[PDB]
């Protein structure tokens, strides 16, 4: 198993680091998107139409 | 501005030292 | 491609004058209920043939395997 | 048509009920779904339609798009007051199609052609 | 309070903000590496290369 | 002993648990519907009462099946992950079933924590023993067979 | 019978109602919380800069020399 | 040095009583073959799959 995959330890370390860091990035990106779309998603629109 | 140019040069140097990382 | 005009009055608030991520985990039971109720037919149609076909294939393979058991 | 009438067909009645429920959530009529860029006969019909009707259709479309963006539907009272399938475009669309058909039959040239994309 | 003061300090100027961003990225990467290395060593005890009982007896 | 008795592959375990939970929920819903009286205005009619009974049957069956399936599935996944079976293996599964299913029914986090803790304690309490009413096997309880010594 | 848009234009009211279905506004009077959003974005930028730097260095060092030629040097 | 795998496979027979009995019944029914074309490989595979499923965690528990 080592001979077939000698890079397993480094690969797993890098993968854990990037998965954690990119989960934090996903949290920040969701916050950024919701902040940018905050004006659009929290606006009142008067249109003069009922049906 | 002289101060703005100096601060931008400092920022560029910091970015270069973060990328290349000579003697960390 | 040209923009059509619509007579309207729009009131908008600054992005920094209102909550951002608090409205995500709000009314979660109601959101989940809408997702389940509005899409149960679609979920049944997507996962119907798959599960039934998998069960049929498993039954057929099991029947053949025991038939060829000598 | 026999099977398409909700009175004579139960399947058609359920389809009509589901369509009414779907349209009333966003508060737009069935003819609002017709796209002027689709056939250009819808475009000609809307050109011939009165400005009040066209403006109301545009307002309904804007309201539906805003509701879809907000991930929300019309409130219960407005959904109750919603009246889908009250046609305003079908008659003029049929008239435009009849004019196009007679123009094609009697030689002629198309009054408008979709540009090659 | 704390957020506003830090905002003033590190965002009065965009160049200072970019420098702070680079420095914080470096420091955060180092801290994450340190924490993950500690977790890895704590989980994999007795299996490291230095933990082999025989290393120069060949 | 219990593990040695039957194979019971985890998927079949989960399906069996969900099915028996559905059956028990149907029985309990029927019992509750027949126990609770109909309103005064509904005494003359029978179809609304039958419809209410059927709705209660369906609700109770669905919620009990969901609870059982979630509990058994979480227990099986934890067993697969840990490669061993212990007291906490099924104790966590009971908490998840109460927190997710019963918590959603109550629409409150406090009910999820309260119901999850009760199920986790109940699952651990039975698993604390050998799931046997009597834990003594050395007692004879009856003299039937002679022995040399 | 007055149009809704016309009535809204001709009647500027201090009491303004927003949608608030998925964005609960702050009560009128509290200061704008822009520092917190900027610092959340700053943490995200920490993350993005780290990823960009490591990707660039990975590509460059992959194009760099290899262990085989390094060991053959002796 | 006795084999942990062999010892634990011998110890996992009670867990696989049913496949073992099925395999033994297959052998008893197949005894008396004329020329060939008959085997109990299916029951053999079932029994040894059960044994293998029983033995792996204990096996690497005992192994160092
Ligand atoms: C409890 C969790 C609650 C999560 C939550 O807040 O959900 C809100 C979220 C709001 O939904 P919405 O109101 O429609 O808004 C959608 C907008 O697009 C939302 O717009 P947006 O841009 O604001 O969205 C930001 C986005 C961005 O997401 C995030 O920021 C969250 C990121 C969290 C970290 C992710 C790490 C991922 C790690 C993966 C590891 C995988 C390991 C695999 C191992 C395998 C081993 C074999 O967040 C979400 O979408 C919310 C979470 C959705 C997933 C849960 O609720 C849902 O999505 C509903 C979930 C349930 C649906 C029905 C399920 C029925 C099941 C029947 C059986
Ligand atoms: C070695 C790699 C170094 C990477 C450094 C990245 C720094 C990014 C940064 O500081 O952005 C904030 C700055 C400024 O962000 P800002 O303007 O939103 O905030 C400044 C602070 N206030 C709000 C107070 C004004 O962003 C930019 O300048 C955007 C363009 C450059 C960054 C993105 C590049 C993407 C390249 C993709 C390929
Ligand atoms: C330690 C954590 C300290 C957290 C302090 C702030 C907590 C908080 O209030 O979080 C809420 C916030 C969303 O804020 P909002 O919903 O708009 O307002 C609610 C408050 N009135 O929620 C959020 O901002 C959460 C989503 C963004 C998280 C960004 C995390 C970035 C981390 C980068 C690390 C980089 C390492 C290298």
């Amino acid at each position: 198993s080592w001979a077939a995959e000698p890079e397993m330890e480094e690969r797993k370390l890098m993968g854990f680091k990037w998965i954690f860091v990119l989960s934090l990035a996903l949290l920040q990106a969701a916050y950024y998107r919701r902040l940018r779309w905050s004006v659009l998603k929290s606006r009142k629109l008067v249109l003069d139409v009922v049906n | 501005d002289v101060k703005a140019a100096a601060m931008w040069g400092v920022a560029a140097a910091t970015g270069g030292l973060y990328l290349v990382q000579v003697s960390i | 491609k040209q923009i059509v005009p619509v007579k309207s009055v729009i009131y908008a608030l600054s992005p920094f004058q209102q909550k951002v991520m608090t409205g995500l985990w709000k009314d979660l039971p109601t959101k989940i209920h809408h997702k389940v109720s509005e899409n149960w037919i679609s979920a049944t149609l997507l996962l119907g043939p798959l599960v039934g076909t998998y069960a049929y294939v498993q039954n057929y393979l099991e029947k053949e395997k025991l038939h060829h058991r000598y | 048509q026999s099977f398409l009438d909700p009175k004579k067909n139960w399947l058609a009645a359920q389809h009509m009920k589901s369509l009414v429920k779907r349209l009333s959530k966003y508060g737009l009529r069935y003819d609002d779904l017709y796209d002027p860029y689709y056939d250009l006969d819808v475009k000609e019909a809307l050109n011939r339609l009165p400005k009040e009707v066209v403006d109301a259709r545009h307002a309904r479309l804007k309201r539906a798009i805003d509701l879809s963006m907000k991930h929300e539907y019309l409130p219960e009272d407005l959904q109750a007051m919603q009246t889908p399938f009250r046609g305003y475009l079908q008659d003029m669309l049929a008239l435009v199609k009849r004019e196009r058909a007679e123009r094609e039959a009697l030689g002629g040239l198309p009054l408008y052609q979709r540009s090659i994309p | 309070g704390i957020f506003e003061s830090l905002y003033k300090v590190v965002m009065r100027r965009n160049s200072v903000y970019v420098t702070f961003v680079i420095a914080g990225a470096f420091l955060g990467e180092r801290a994450v590496d340190y924490g993950i290395h500690k977790l890895w060593e704590a989980n994999n005890v007795g299996k490291r290369y230095e933990d082999i009982p025989v290393l120069g007896q060949k | 002993r219990r593990y040695l008795e039957d194979e019971d592959t985890p998927f079949m375990k989960t399906i069996k648990g969900a099915t028996t939970g559905l059956v028990a929920g149907t029985i309990w819903g029927t019992v509750v519907a027949t126990w609770y009286d109909v309103p005064r205005v509904e005494r003359s009619v029978a179809l609304p009462g039958l419809i209410r009974t059927f709705k209660m049957m369906g609700n109770y069956g669905l919620t009990f099946a969901a609870i059982g399936g979630v509990y058994i599935g979480v227990e099986q996944l934890l067993q697969n992950y840990r490669m061993k079976r212990d007291l906490v293996n099924g104790a966590v599964g009971g908490f998840v079933a109460g927190a997710t299913i019963l918590g959603y029914k109550g629409r409150s986090i406090k009910t999820a924590l309260s119901a999850g803790s009760a199920l986790a304690f109940t699952s651990a309490y039975i698993d604390f023993g050998g799931q046997t009413l009597k834990h003594d096997e050395g007692k004879e309880y009856a003299a039937y067979t002679t022995k040399k010594r | 019978e007055i149009p809704a848009t016309v009535a809204a234009v001709k009647n500027p009211s201090s009491k303004i109602i927003y949608d608030e279905h998925n964005h609960e506004r702050f009560p009128p009077g509290d200061p704008s919380k822009r520092a917190f959003a900027y610092f959340v974005l700053t943490g995200g930028r920490f993350v993005y800069a780290s990823l960009i730097r490591l990707l660039v260095l990975k590509f460059v060092l992959s194009m760099s020399a290899s262990k085989d030629v390094l060991a053959l040097a002796s | 040095p006795v084999d942990q795998k062999r010892y634990l496979e011998e110890s996992c027979k009670p867990k696989c009583v049913k496949p073992l009995l099925e395999y033994q019944a297959c052998i008893k029914r197949i005894h008396g073959d004329d020329s060939g074309q008959k085997h109990c490989t299916g029951q053999y595979f079932d029994y040894w799959f059960c044994v293998d499923k029983c033995v792996a965690p204990k096996l690497f528990t005992k192994l160092k």
